[PDB]
């Protein structure tokens, strides 16, 4: 918590402030902002592909699989 | 001499902080996780983002939670994330006072301990204050009544409890669910509540209102061959162990078909079993069948042509809870399955959760059972765990003023009024110890700073103004009006803290406050 | 209901500051009053040091932290204006932000904080002037108690009996005591050197030179007769380029003859005038000595000092009244200065050491001469004797003389506390605190006496509530006691500075609210 | 070549002795500020993270990694020490390192070990004399006094604790759990069970026998969970449905044969459930596991279940009610099922916790005491095992003599007047013997932050002539009368540890050179 002794781990952090709800909200509008362009009978629609086994791609335009293929942090 | 000794074994490695330093870094960090706790408290207070090493996410509010979530090295640390979880265990609600109030203790020692005084002398005033403020809570708590008939004095105290808490969006219908569920559950006669007859199940989708208490038994299965029916009316249920198979022995066994005429005997022997099987399931006169170790083709078929609903692989905990719902016996043989030994369901129903292929079972009863089970639905994941720790939390409120009846009146009313006891006994009393009286009722009497904190206003000079009200006029029921609707009065605002609660808080972080004080030396690798 | 303030990070800066401050007040709080023990700094060097003043501990330990760096640069300050008190200064400043860091947490501004502590150190400066009592020179009973209070604290204490008088009689040889308004260090040369012990520590009223002399024949001089020199008494050469030709054998000897009468002469005109000791100034491009001239010198009976430096002819001449030549031709015995005696002294084969000594000219000027078995002892004698001076120095500068051993700042914290209840306010609680984050002092000097803090500090309070003043701890007693009778006095300006140097600079640390690296 | 393997390292001399002594100090100065109702606690981090927290010495300087022989024969005093009376783990380690410690300068000369050690000996052997003649025996043998006796020498030991402000709330307690022994005082009747949650004064003795939970299967949470005046039936036998001897394999040839044979197996385990039904008992206790279907079948008659409950456990139930373990089942008599007042089922801090309470000739006991953190209801365990066995020592025999420093100050005077009609050198070494049992009021001022030096003159000119008994009052800050303090401890305890640190220094001394081989 930024106090000249660390408790936490070699490892785990913690954000107690502004920083915490400024990465919720960058995150939260990112998320938003990659779902933006797939809105309305005039969205287009996006291409998933994989960074691994099989190499799998989907053409896909509804934001629930969008979601859930990628790997949000 | 010159030569250097070795005593300890890989001692060039080894850590030691000894004397008044050690205490320093003990208070220390016990302030950083004080700190760290202090945000989310009260109405006012603000959620935590859990994400453990998996990388799954969880948002809470409970600090006992919080802090065993919270993967942490330092020692003083885990000890105040054990005191935490004990003060859940004990009484399941004021996690975060006990955290907050041995930071604030441990604070004033620090700040006393600076003035050249023993550390045992600071555990002894922390003691001595303990006592009183103890004391006083006793003087002070007023009673309510557990009972049915008037059941509001305990959706008061569930819906005081379930504040500070998303659920709190609803926050009539859970007090009213918890407060149903723990009355239907709870023995009277010995004052005991089982949690183990209260199986909150959760499911995402829908909205957070229709989390309902179902005073039967909901369980995730589906009827077995879905030709058929998907619900049956006030039907007469067989609880069944034994699985719908042909028996075989536990020993270990030999079966010599010596002869096509014994082949032909043992596959008449196989089909009459089931046959039977399913004849002295009808004749009993059940019209649901529930199995625990599920069954095979044929018995599915011979229980549907047969117009006998059934469901299979029901575990070992649900079994018992449908039987405690429904009034029958557990029968592990269907040689013992006799018309008494039936259980009553008001209704058997199936249900579908939307366009998702998952199926759930609900059984209702028309007649007393001592089983409920609480239901769950939200948007997230998140806000179903928080919503059920929630509720667990208000059940174990409504349990502890079953076992207790006595209240006090919370939101800082509590907290001042002790702290004014202890200063009123420092007064009279000899120097060198009251110090730590002293000490300890600032320590106490920081929690209405933080709660106004919390809640937006300043914190002193509100304090010391409703300090000076619960002195002048003596209503020792005025706390901090946390959610600015006036009336500092907190009879009114029918806010309710259960006292063993309040009194297990100061004493177990008395206790807390007491070990980390005698620590002195520290080696560690 | 209010402002959100949605940023937290100044108060976690704040708090790491207070944080910070406290520690270092902390460090060398056990270094502090008779009974504190000095702190031992290695630096990276395998260079020792044993040191009590606050000043130099907090220098030579390379610090991390802006609020200790703004500490230690608020050490040596108060050690500037005042010379005693930097560490009581740099222990209040640390002791009254760990006061405050609470009133941060109880929801005060930063501001107000600041304001009403100037209004407590303007209040506390009136009680302090108020408390004092005044003092005037030409009594020399309350300058030695003035100056073995100083230097009781350090390890030359037990040598105070001997090392104090003579303290305070160099600051009286120096400045006239009717009209001073200030004194000056820079003409009080400590010179010290290795050998024997503390004991030995000697008051000269002449000079005293580490150079040694030239010719080895010579050894002491009655009624000397002192001329400095800023030329060189070596062949001749010009500022621009100087070239000899030679092209006939008799040249050679011409140059060599030419060149001997030209230092001949030269020797000849500085003994004409009754110079009976020389002393040349420390001159480089040309040799300030050549061999045939030290030889004539030797031959006239004349004593020689060369290689001395530039920015001590100023010393030199305010000492034994000399006035430099440039020139040959303006050495006359009219501005030759005079002394009673010159010496060269052997120290036990410790070391060679030239007194002038009885300077029939007046001399505004004092040296002091410190002996110690290893050097640790002798820097630390120098430092402690830096400190009587400036106590003196103290003395004079403002005519103010008030109790010590806790008295001044537990007065003050009762009288600060009566101030702060009558203050109705959010300033009340900020007054309060700044009067009880000052019994820090009377606490630590206490508990590094083995006495009980608590008890000492409360029947100190009950003490001066009766209005019993001037009463604080006694170490000799191991208790409490009037002071007065005690003989443990300070000057007013080493408080009053110590007061309001830490509050100055613990408003500026309260202005800060981030750090940035660059 | 070498006479020795390579790597051998040896140390002979006086200066490997002196070394040996420092060791000796340093290993003791690790338990020193642990003395005293003012002691402090030591918080150990052991390589696997866990952080044990303790205030006796055996615990700690076990805790501690030992490599160096001298300290490791202080680790053996201080764990022969409780393993022997219990308590006065750190008084042994002290006394042994002040005893080097006061020799050292006289071992720097060239003084011959033999002497030092003879004289160790001697003035060891007078001090366990002296002990012997000095400790008080009421010789009453009245029940009141020895209660009295009892309770204070617990309430004694139950200081310098973690359970100090709660001695007289303990003390009497442990008192309690040692006056239902029978007359063979065994360790393993009195059980501790530790549970999270709850103040340290909700702590209490269970007079019967309580335990957790063990195990439930589909049918618990039937059968009735209060029975008023029951009978228990201890077993040695699963009742569930199983092989009959592991080995033993079925072989028939026709389908009647194999249903008489599953019906068999139905049949012989209902069979034992009806035998233990008929018994007349109605609660059911299993050292071996028991089966969802003889939990329905208990459950369908009003009869409480639990196996696989532990073997201590069981056998304090069975010194509780007074029955016997039947590993069969053909027998249950009358006679062997034992039988409680009350029998009940309670929740305690988030677990389940049996209860058999109400035993009226009761041989055993059980210890719920609370805790906030596991390491708490460690330590409080420890103490109450510290308490437990001074009160069991004790009651052998009730001599007693004054704590708090002042037997060492009276042994301390009694060897230097001792020390003055002997001639030669073996009075300094005496002396010296004295001088270093002057050390535990020394050590417990300064743990009080008291003025060691001047409590020490005080008392050594009040107890050159004003009286023994006198040791330090530490909450008046001065000199008391520890025996009208009613600060008691039995003299085997002392007597213990002045031999032990005498063995331990003789052992000491008695080294001349030590080898390290390479340790292959
Ligand atoms: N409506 C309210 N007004 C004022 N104070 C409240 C109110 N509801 C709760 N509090 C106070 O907030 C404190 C913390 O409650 P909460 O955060 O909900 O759970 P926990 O006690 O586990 O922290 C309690 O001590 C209670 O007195
Ligand atoms: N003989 C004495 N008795 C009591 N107090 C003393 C004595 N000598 C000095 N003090 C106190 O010790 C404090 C510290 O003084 P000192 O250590 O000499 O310099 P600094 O003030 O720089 O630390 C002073 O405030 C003074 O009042
Ligand atoms: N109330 C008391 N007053 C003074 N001394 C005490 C008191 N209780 C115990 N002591 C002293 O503490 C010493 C033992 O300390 P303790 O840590 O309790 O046991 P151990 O001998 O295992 O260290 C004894 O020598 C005894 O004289
Ligand atoms: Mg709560
Ligand atoms: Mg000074
Ligand atoms: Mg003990």
């Amino acid at each position: 918590s930024l106090a000249p002794v660390n408790i936490f781990k070699a490892g785990a952090d913690e954000e107690r402030a502004e920083t915490a709800r400024l990465t919720s909200f960058i995150g939260a509008i990112a998320i938003g902002d990659l779902v933006k362009s797939t809105l309305g009978p005039k969205g287009m629609d996006k291409i998933l592909l994989s960074s691994g086994r099989d190499a799998s791609l989907m053409v896909t335009n509804d934001g629930a699989t969008i979601l859930k293929n990628i790997g949000v942090d | 001499y010159g030569r250097p000794f070795l005593i300890i074994k890989d001692q060039d490695r080894k850590s030691r902080l000894m004397g008044l330093e050690a205490l320093k870094s003990h208070i220390m960090a016990a302030k950083a996780v004080a700190n760290t706790m202090r945000t989310s408290l009260g109405p006012n207070g603000l959620d935590k983002m859990m994400v453990d090493k998996d990388g799954d996410v969880t948002v809470t509010n409970d600090g006992a939670t919080i802090l065993s979530m919270m993967d942490v090295d330092h020692q003083i640390a885990k000890l105040m994330v054990e005191l935490s979880k004990s003060q859940d265990d004990e009484i399941g609600d004021g996690t975060t006072g006990v955290v907050v109030l041995a930071g604030a203790l441990l604070e004033e020692a620090e700040q006393l301990l600076d003035r050249g005084i023993h550390p045992i002398r600071i555990a002894d005033g922390y003691e001595q204050a303990a006592r009183v403020a103890i004391e006083h809570l006793d003087k002070i708590s007023d009673s309510v009544l557990v009972d049915i008939k008037d059941t509001e004095p305990l959706i008061q105290t569930a819906k005081t409890t379930l504040g500070s808490k998303v659920v709190n969006s609803c926050h009539r219908q859970m007090a009213e669910i918890a407060v149903n569920a723990v009355l239907t559950v709870a023995d009277m006669e010995r004052r005991d509540v089982d949690f183990e007859l209260i199986k909150v199940e959760g499911k995402v989708g829908g909205r957070l209102e229709d989390t309902k208490l179902i005073k039967g038994v909901i369980v995730d299965k589906d009827f077995s061959h879905p030709q058929m029916p998907k619900k049956v009316e006030d039907a007469k249920i067989a609880i069944l162990t034994c699985p719908f198979e042909p028996p075989k022995p536990k020993t270990k066994h030999k079966l010599d078909v010596t002869s096509v005429e014994d082949y032909k005997a043992l596959q008449k022997y196989e089909k009459e079993k089931f046959e039977e099987m399913i004849q002295q399931i009808k004749e009993t006169g059940a019209n649901l069948a529930i199995c625990q170790w599920g069954f095979d083709d044929e018995a599915n078929h011979l229980l549907l042509q047969n117009n006998l609903p059934a469901v299979r692989w029901v575990g070992g905990p649900e079994i018992e809870l449908i039987a405690i719902a429904t009034g029958g016996r557990i029968v592990p043989r269907f040689s013992e399955l006799t018309a008494e030994k039936l259980g009553f369901a008001g209704l058997v129903q199936e249900i579908s959760f939307g366009t998702t292929k998952d199926k759930m079972l609900v059984i209702e009863q028309c007649k007393n059972s001592r089983a409920v089970t609480i239901f769950i639905r939200g948007g997230n994941k998140m806000i179903i765990e928080e919503a059920k720790r929630s509720l667990h939390d208000a059940l174990c409120v409504i349990r502890n003023l079953i076992r207790d009846n006595r209240v006090v009146y919370g939101g800082g009313a509590a907290e001042i009024s002790c702290a004014l006891a202890v200063s009123q006994e420092a007064d009279k009393c000899p120097t060198l110890e009251q110090y730590a009286m002293r000490a300890f009722a600032d320590a106490l009497e920081v929690i209405p700073m933080a709660l106004s904190e919390n809640s937006g206003m300043n914190p002193i000079q509100t304090m010391t103004e409703v300090r000076a009200r619960q002195v002048k006029e003596m209503n020792p029921a005025l706390g901090i009006d946390c959610l600015h609707k006036g009336t500092n009065d907190m009879k009114q605002q029918h806010v309710i803290e259960t006292l063993i609660g309040k009194k297990q808080q100061i004493s177990l972080a008395t206790q807390m406050v007491r070990m980390i004080l005698k620590i002195d030396d520290i080696r560690k690798p | 209901k209010g402002a959100y303030q949605d940023r937290d990070k100044p108060a976690q800066i704040r708090f790491s500051n207070i944080s910070a401050a406290k520690a270092v007040a902390d460090a060398i709080r056990t270094s502090l009053g008779p009974k504190g023990m000095d702190k031992m700094i290695q630096d990276g060097k395998g260079d020792v040091t044993i040191t009590n003043d606050g000043a130099t501990i907090l220098k030579q330990m390379q610090v991390l932290h802006p609020a200790a760096r703004m500490l230690v640069e608020l050490s040596k300050a108060q050690d500037i204006e005042a010379g005693d008190g930097t560490t009581s200064v740099v222990i209040i400043a640390g002791s009254l932000l760990d006061s405050c860091t609470k009133l941060l947490q109880k929801g005060i501004h930063p501001t107000i904080i600041s304001e009403s502590f100037q209004k407590a150190l303007e209040k506390g400066i009136e009680i302090l002037t108020d408390m004092s009592r005044p003092v005037e020179l030409s009594d020399r009973e309350t300058l030695l108690n003035s100056a073995t209070t100083s230097l009781n604290s350090k390890v030359v204490s037990q040598y105070s009996s001997l090392l104090s008088p003579m303290s305070v009689n160099a600051v009286m040889k120096v400045i006239d005591p009717a009209t001073a308004t200030s004194v000056d260090l820079r003409d009080i040369k400590i010179v010290k050197k290795l050998g024997g012990t503390i004991d030995d520590c000697e008051l000269v009223e002449g000079l005293v030179l580490t150079q040694k002399v030239s010719n080895s024949g010579i050894t002491r001089v009655e009624k000397a007769k002192i001329g400095l020199i800023q030329f060189c008494l070596s062949a001749p050469k010009t500022d621009m380029d100087n070239q000899i030709v030679v092209s006939d054998y008799a040249q050679m000897d011409r140059v060599l003859r030419e060149e001997r009468a030209y230092i001949l002469n030269l020797v000849k005109q500085i003994k004409k005038t009754g110079c009976n000791v020389l002393l040349i100034q420390k001159s480089i491009l040309r040799d300030a000595l050549s061999d045939l001239a030290l030889h004539f010198l030797n031959k006239m009976k004349i004593m020689v000092i060369k290689d001395i430096e530039r920015e001590d002819i100023e010393f030199i001449c305010k000492t034994i009244g000399t006035k430099p030549v440039a020139h040959i031709d303006q050495f006359t015995a009219d501005m030759l200065g005079s002394a009673e005696l010159a010496e060269e002294v052997n120290l036990n084969g410790s070391g060679k050491l030239l007194k002038i000594t009885g300077c029939a000219s007046p001399g505004k000027t004092v040296t002091i001469v410190v002996r110690g078995s290893n050097k640790l002892v002798i820097e630390e004698a120098e430092r402690s004797i830096h400190d009587a001076l400036c106590v003196i120095r103290c003395l004079v500068k403002k005519r103010a003389l008030i109790a010590g051993g806790g008295a001044p700042e537990i007065e003050l914290a009762l009288r600060l506390t009566e101030y702060s209840r009558t203050l109705s306010g959010m300033e009340s609680y900020c007054v309060r605190a700044f009067a009880d984050a000052m019994e820090v002092i009377p606490s630590t000097l206490a508990e590094n006496a083995g006495l009980n803090p608590i008890s000492t500090v409360t029947e100190l309070r009950n003490r001066h509530a009766q209005g019993e003043k001037t009463a604080g701890i006694n170490v000799r007693k191991g208790g409490i006691s009037n002071i007065l009778e005690e003989l443990v006095v300070q000057p007013l300006l080493v408080s009053v500075s110590a007061l309001t140097l830490a509050t100055e600079t613990v408003r500026s640390i309260l202005k800060i609210d981030d750090v940035v690296n660059t | 070549v070498i006479l020795l393997k390579e790597g051998t390292d040896s140390s002979q001399g006086i200066p490997q002795l002196v070394s040996n002594i420092s060791a000796c100090q340093v290993i003791a100065e690790a338990v020193r500020t642990t003395l005293g109702p003012r002691g402090m606690d030591k918080l150990i981090v052991d390589g696997r993270g866990k952080a044990t927290i303790s205030n006796d010495g055996a615990t700690i300087l076990k805790l501690l990694d030992v490599v160096h022989p001298a300290a490791k024969t202080l680790v053996d005093i201080a764990k022969s020490q409780d393993a022997e009376v219990g308590d006065g783990t750190t008084s042994v380690t002290l006394l042994a390192a002040e005893f080097l410690k006061q020799v050292k300068p006289y071992v720097e000369e060239g003084l011959h070990p033999q002497i030092i050690i003879r004289a160790f000996r001697t003035a060891t052997q007078l001090a366990v004399n002296k002990i012997k003649e000095i400790a008080v025996t009421v010789k009453k043998a009245d029940k009141v006094e020895q209660r009295k006796l009892l309770e204070k020498c617990a309430m004694t030991a139950l200081s310098s604790k973690l359970i100090s402000q709660q001695k007289a709330f303990f003390a009497k307690m442990v008192v309690d759990a040692v006056m239902m022994l029978d007359d063979l005082l065994q360790l393993k009747m009195i059980g501790i069970k530790k549970v999270q949650g709850g103040a340290l004064e909700d702590s209490q003795l269970v007079a019967g026998v309580a335990f957790k939970k063990t195990f439930s299967y589909a049918g618990f949470e039937m059968q009735p969970k209060k029975y008023h005046n029951p009978k228990i039936a201890l077993l040695n036998v699963e009742l569930e449905l199983k092989a009959e001897k592991d080995n033993a394999e079925i072989r028939v040839h026709t389908v009647e044969d194999y249903q008489a044979i599953v019906d068999a197996e139905w049949n012989i385990l209902y069979d034992k459930l009806e035998k233990i039904h008929h018994s007349g008992a109605k609660v059911v206790l299993s050292k071996l596991p028991i089966g969802d279907v003889a939990t329905q079948y208990f459950a369908d008659r009003d009869m409480f279940c639990a196996g696989r409950v532990p073997e201590e456990d069981l056998k304090r139930t069975m010194m509780a009610c007074g029955g016997s373990i039947q590993t069969s089942v053909n027998a249950l008599s009358a006679d062997v099922l034992g039988r409680c007042q009350v029998f009940e089922e309670t929740q305690i801090g988030g677990e389940r916790y049996n209860f058999f309470t109400g035993c009226p000739k009761a041989k055993t006991c059980t210890f719920i005491l609370r805790g906030g953190a596991e390491q708490f209801m460690e330590e409080t365990e420890r103490s109450l095992h510290d308490a437990i066995m001074i009160v069991r020592r004790a009651i052998k025999n009730d001599s007693v003599v004054a704590g708090g420093g002042a037997i060492e100050m009276e042994l301390s005077k009694y060897l230097r007047d001792y020390s003055r009609t002997i001639p030669g050198k073996q009075q300094l070494l005496i002396g010296a013997y004295a001088k270093a049992l002057e050390i535990i009021p020394r050590q417990l001022c300064d743990n009080a932050g008291f003025d060691a030096t001047n409590i020490l003159n005080k008392l050594r000119a009040r107890h050159a002539q004003g009286g023994t008994w006198y040791g330090v009052d530490i909450n008046n800050e001065d000199i008391a009368d520890n025996f009208e303090a009613f600060v008691w401890e039995p003299a085997m305890v002392r007597i213990n540890a002045l031999t032990a640190a005498s063995e331990a220094a003789c052992l000491i001394v008695s080294v001349d050179e030590t080898i390290k081989n390479p340790r292959s």
